[PDB]
């Protein structure tokens, strides 16, 4: 989508391995704030946005 | 506005709603 129109998903109750994205050199930008990039899969929230 | 989604005489089912 346009980024004025930017899409939202909603993402409730499923596993995910940020594993696989981070180690990727296809993503030119993989930037985290507030948590670090490095320890992400232990976190664990109720929600997700994309 | 979905949030959850699962697909799979007498009978017996109990329902109750503790702790969300």
């Amino acid at each position: 989508a346009s980024v004025y129109a930017w899409n939202r998903k909603r993402i409730s109750n499923c596993v995910a391995d940020y594993s696989v994205l981070y180690n990727s050199a296809s993503f030119s930008t993989f930037k985290c704030y507030g948590v670090s990039p490095t320890k992400l899969n232990d976190l664990c929230f109720t929600n997700v946005y994309a | 506005n979905c949030t959850f989604e699962y697909v799979s005489n007498l009978r017996e089912f109990v329902f109750k709603n503790i702790d969300g």
